[PDB]
């Protein structure tokens, strides 16, 4: 299942594609795969407002604002791994979860209607 | 000129409330109600990850204390209620023609098959399991509805597997001499864990895992006085216990089909059960301990033990199960030492007096009152000793006493290398793509 | 969640990315999570036969008939707001759920497999 | 729901549209709703992997190795019917399911971000 | 004496005077995802490749 999380940074999305394959695969047991399942549907309900729709490790068009912790964008991007620039970007997730439905999700998907 | 993008990445490793279930493998009272196990050879070792645990708070000891109570209240169902017998009893001594001197031969009523009819027997009985009132009570007669267990069952820890669910993970580091907590740098993750097993008593562990290399200690506050400190040991010791009685065992039938049994005579060894202890294991053994407590205490401490205080024997003494027995053995010939100032402090066998019982109250639930069916035969069962339960009381001396009382701390004895994570399979990481 | 569904019509399709994030978010209150994970599903269980596969306000290429209660589909686009013309439509939506597996989901994707 | 899985092949793959909106349409019958949804997913879960994201009769591009029952692909597309074949391939199914997620989804999937 | 036959170990239960012990039909539905198949074919000696279904 899991590996190499620890010591990598971005060379851990290259095996991207064990990490799904094998996730989510009386009463009191009966409590998971009911939240087991309700996970796996409630971020894949916002993925595909996202506009990614299904696995690409893909870029949408709303812009990264530079307040949110501005630190050397290709230098941190290989070197300096997660579970460390994850706590430093763990106060903006809610705002770009409302630039997810705003930038590309309400202008641009009122765009290719035009024609 | 920085564009977010969506991953799918691995960091998730977040605090896990959770609930869980087991893979164990006779309707024996785990039931095998939880998997087949799979062979699980997938400890998949992990490189460099900074992560502390924290044995003292978390759910799987919480869960672990609510699923036994439950799962062994499970098997107390379907068998005899029998409370006809809460009648006035008498007895006397067993007699012996004449001699000097933990049995009670008792005058005896009771209903039969038919609802009218009377049945006068007799039976024996213990000390601890009865009353005066010559006419004596039962012991729980004040409150509570006595319960046979069912004389096909066992009482032997047969070992539990546990698995997550579908969608977290169970960590474990490999690493060594925590303090309790720690950040272990190396680490593991299992879909399964090891076959723990469900032994229960206070004062010593039994059957369970060893050590490393040496005595750990484990505790919240060492300054604290109130905390149960946990002492690891490395090396295990022999326990051989016994019940030397030929006894023979009758049964009855109370009811409309429900049958019972009763101690019927002893062929005629009086004895009295016991517990033998290698003397020169044990004075082995702590040494370890004080050349540790010199280092959390001082170089200049007088180490002193002594017995349990008092209250209830389950409080004061061993409380042990054995072979379908649930034997109370007093310890006072294994804390009679007195460790001086930290600096320069065979072929034997100390034993220790154990009682017999029959009337139990499992984890103090008052109201439940489980009975002994006694067996035949002789008894005889041999453990490892692995755990450690002390006290620090309320000068550098310092005087130890062997506390518990409470079965989670047996648990957490056993569950402290484990940690669950729930998973939350997003990440949101910039680069320059725009389109 | 919900809101404006009242007096709008068209631009209430100006705010369908809220009422989805939300959506989704002992025994007898257990049938809950299951009938409520049921739907979300049985409706995107056809929406991939739809065409549109994931969230886009979308069109396919099936025709709308114009028996089907063609009234001024300019004018009443913006003015007549909804729950009066759902009704209007009530009684043609089986219909359309043939001519949306038969139009594009039996000619056209088979068309893309002759290359 | 089913038909004419017995005497067609190819053909059957035309009436791939009503075999999946009738699908997935106490305790003891509450074992059904969960390993039934259970169902749906586990497979949608790696069909997304696939490259196929929704329903598309669809072709990827990973190689059919020749080694997995070379027997003439065109003539027994049409003549000899399904669950004869399948147990033929029956025996490969595993190692196609590694070349789904390393040819099209290690390689083809980090080459769409270059520019 | 006459004991009842059933009380060397039994308990005896009486059925309440309201139900019917009368073969009321059941039909069979399989849960959402699977299937129910069954051959009109003729003559099997219990197993049997039944060609129509
Ligand atoms: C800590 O860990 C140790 C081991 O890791 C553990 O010790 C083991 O304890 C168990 C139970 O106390 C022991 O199991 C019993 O062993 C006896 C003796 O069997 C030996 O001798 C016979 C004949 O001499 C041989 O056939 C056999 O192979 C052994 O060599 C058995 O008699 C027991 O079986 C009976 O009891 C079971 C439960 O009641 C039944 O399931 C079983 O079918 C047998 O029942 C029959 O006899 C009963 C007699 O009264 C009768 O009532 C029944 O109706 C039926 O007729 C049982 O197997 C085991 O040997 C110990 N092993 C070691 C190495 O010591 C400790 O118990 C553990 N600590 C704690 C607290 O649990
Ligand atoms: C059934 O057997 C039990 C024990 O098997 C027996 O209970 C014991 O009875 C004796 C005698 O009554 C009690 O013995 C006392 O013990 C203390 C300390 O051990 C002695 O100091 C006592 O001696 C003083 O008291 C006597 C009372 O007359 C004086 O005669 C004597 O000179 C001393 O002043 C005394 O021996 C013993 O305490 C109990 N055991 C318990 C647990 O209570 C019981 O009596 C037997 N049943 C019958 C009906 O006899
Ligand atoms: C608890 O009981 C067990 C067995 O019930 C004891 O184990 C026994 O220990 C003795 C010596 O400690 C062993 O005897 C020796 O055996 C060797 C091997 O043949 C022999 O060469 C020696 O001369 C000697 O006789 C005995 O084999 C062993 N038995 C078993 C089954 O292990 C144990 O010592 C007891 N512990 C205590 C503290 O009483
Ligand atoms: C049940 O009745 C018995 C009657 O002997 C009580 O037993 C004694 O009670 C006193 C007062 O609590 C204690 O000091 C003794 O130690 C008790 N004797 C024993 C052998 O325990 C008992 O307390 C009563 N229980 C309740 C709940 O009322
Ligand atoms: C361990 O527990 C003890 C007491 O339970 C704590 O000791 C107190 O410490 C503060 C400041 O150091 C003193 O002002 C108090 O007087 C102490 N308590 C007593 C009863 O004297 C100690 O802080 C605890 N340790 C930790 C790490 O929390
Ligand atoms: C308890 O006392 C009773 C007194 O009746 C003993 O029962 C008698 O024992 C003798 C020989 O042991 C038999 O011949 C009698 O038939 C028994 N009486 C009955 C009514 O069965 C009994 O033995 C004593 N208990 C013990 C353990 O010795
Ligand atoms: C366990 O054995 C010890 C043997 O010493 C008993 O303790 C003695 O009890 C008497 C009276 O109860 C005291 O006068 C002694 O000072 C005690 N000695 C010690 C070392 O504690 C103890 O009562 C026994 N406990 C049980 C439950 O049997
Ligand atoms: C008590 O612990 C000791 C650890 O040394 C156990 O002894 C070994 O146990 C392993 C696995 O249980 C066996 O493979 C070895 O053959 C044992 N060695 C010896 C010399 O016995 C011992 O089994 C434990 N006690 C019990 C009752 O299991
Ligand atoms: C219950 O008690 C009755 C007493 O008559 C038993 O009935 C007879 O038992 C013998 C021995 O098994 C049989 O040969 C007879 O055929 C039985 N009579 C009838 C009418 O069946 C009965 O066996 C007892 N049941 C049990 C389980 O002990
Ligand atoms: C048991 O019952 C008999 C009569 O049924 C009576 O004579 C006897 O005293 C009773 N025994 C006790 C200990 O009360
Ligand atoms: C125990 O370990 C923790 C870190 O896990 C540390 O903060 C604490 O000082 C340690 N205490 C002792 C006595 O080593
Ligand atoms: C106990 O005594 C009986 C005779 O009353 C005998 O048959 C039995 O073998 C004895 N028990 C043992 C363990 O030898
Ligand atoms: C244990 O042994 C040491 C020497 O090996 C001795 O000094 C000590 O007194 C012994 N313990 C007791 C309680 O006598
Ligand atoms: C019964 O039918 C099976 C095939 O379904 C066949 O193998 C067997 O020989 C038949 N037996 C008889 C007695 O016809």
């Amino acid at each position: 299942f899991l590996g190499a999380a620890g010591s990598t940074m971005g060379a851990a999305s290259m095996t991207l594609t064990v990490q799904a394959r094998n996730l989510l695969s009386g009463i009191k047991q009966l409590q998971a795969r009911v939240l087991a399942v309700e996970h796996y549907l409630r971020d894949q309900q916002l993925l595909g407002i996202w506009g990614c729709s299904g696995k690409l490790i893909c870029c949408t068009n709303v812009p990264w604002n530079s307040s949110w912790s501005n630190r050397n964008l290709s230098e941190i991007w290989d070197n300096m791994t997660w579970l460390q620039w994850d706590k430093e970007i763990s106060n903006y997730t809610q705002i770009i979860y409302g630039l997810l439905e705003e930038s590309q999700n309400q202008q641009e998907k009122n765009e290719q209607d035009l024609l | 000129n920085l564009w977010v993008t969506v991953y799918y990445g691995v960091p998730v490793w977040k605090d896990a409330e959770t609930t869980l279930f087991c893979a164990s493998d006779h309707n024996v009272w785990a039931t095998h109600a939880c998997v087949p196990t799979d062979p699980n050879p997938q400890e998949i070792h992990l490189e460099n990850v900074t992560e502390e645990f924290n044995m003292w708070k978390n759910n799987m000891v919480e869960q672990m204390h609510e699923d036994i109570i439950s799962l062994w209240d499970q098997s107390l169902k379907p068998c005899v209620k029998l409370t006809p017998l809460c009648v006035t009893l008498q007895c006397t001594n067993v007699t012996n023609n004449i001699t000097d001197d933990e049995l009670k031969n008792c005058s005896f009523n009771m209903t039969t098959e038919l609802r009218d009819k009377k049945q006068k027997v007799y039976s024996l009985f213990y000390r601890l399991d009865v009353v005066q009132i010559k006419e004596y009570r039962l012991i729980n007669c004040n409150t509570s509805a006595i319960t046979q267990a069912c004389p096909k069952v066992s009482f032997e820890p047969i070992p539990i597997h546990y698995c997550a669910p579908a969608g977290f993970a169970i960590l474990k580091c490999k690493d060594k001499k925590f303090n309790g907590t720690g950040p272990c740098p190396s680490v593991s993750t299992v879909q399964c864990t090891h076959g723990i097993k469900p032994v229960v008593s206070t004062q010593l562990l039994l059957n369970g895992s060893l050590a490393e290399e040496e005595v750990i200690i484990r505790s919240e506050n060492i300054t604290n006085n109130a905390k149960n400190i946990l002492v690891q040991l490395n090396t295990p010791v022999q326990i051989n216990c016994t019940r030397p009685n030929n006894n023979t065992v009758k049964s009855i039938r109370i009811g409309p089909g429900q049958a019972f049994y009763y101690t019927g005579d002893i062929i005629g060894d009086i004895r009295q059960a016991h517990c033998n202890v290698s003397k020169a294991t044990w004075n082995e053994t702590l040494g370890k301990v004080v050349k540790q407590l010199r280092k959390h205490f001082g170089n200049n401490t007088i180490i002193r033990f002594a017995q349990s205080s008092g209250g209830d024997l389950e409080v004061t003494t061993h409380s042990f199960n054995c072979g379908g027995e649930f034997f109370y053995c007093n310890t006072s010939g294994l804390f009679n030492s007195t460790w001086i100032s930290n600096t320069s402090v065979s072929n034997d066998s100390i034993t220790l007096p154990c009682r017999i019982k029959q009337i139990i109250n499992m984890w103090q639930r008052i109201g439940q009152a489980m009975y002994a069916p006694p067996i035949q035969g002789v008894i005889r069962c041999v453990s490892n000793i692995t755990g450690l339960i002390l006290t620090r009381d309320g000068s550098t001396t310092e005087t130890f006493r062997p506390g518990g009382g409470d079965m989670r701390d047996n648990w957490r004895s056993e569950l402290y290398k484990y940690k669950v994570v729930k998973i939350e399979p997003l990440g949101v990481a910039p680069t320059r793509c725009k389109r």
